[PDB]
């Protein structure tokens, strides 16, 4: 769910807050259109497929879908005793938070205008 | 949460 989602953020990228990543380029947050602008938009857009895939499972809602997973010593995991929706919407999120921990961040293309930008 | 709020 979004809350884990965060702590995953939180245990990859310690040194920022969360927030930074919520609005950002065209994919981050909120955005799903156009050219992603940079890599970590990259990042955010393979996220949102993600689950746009996993929301093909039955009665799967990755936003708001707990699973297990464990964040410990620098390393992040999905456990097993995750059901197919869980599962994949952990790798999802896994997979994302490893993302962004590779990817510059550039101040510019936070909150740019969607609208105008990501057509 | 509740509230949001990324990413899709
Ligand atoms: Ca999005």
């Amino acid at each position: 769910n979004l809350y884990q989602f965060k702590n995953m953020i939180q245990c990859t990228v310690p040194s920022r807050s969360w927030a930074d990543f919520a609005d950002y380029g065209c994919y981050c947050g909120k955005g799903g259109s156009g050219t992603p602008v940079d890599d970590l938009d990259r990042c955010c857009q393979t996220h949102d497929n993600c689950y746009n895939e996993a929301e093909n499972i039955s009665g799967c809602r990755p936003y708001f879908k707990t699973y297990s997973y464990e964040c410990t010593q620098g390393t992040l995991t999905c456990k097993g005793d995750n059901n197919a929706c869980a599962a994949s919407v952990c790798d999802c999120d896994r997979l994302a938070a490893i993302c962004f921990a590779g990817a510059p961040y550039n101040d510019a293309n936070y909150n740019i205008d969607l609208k105008a930008r990501c057509n | 949460k509740g509230a949001i709020i990324g990413l899709m």
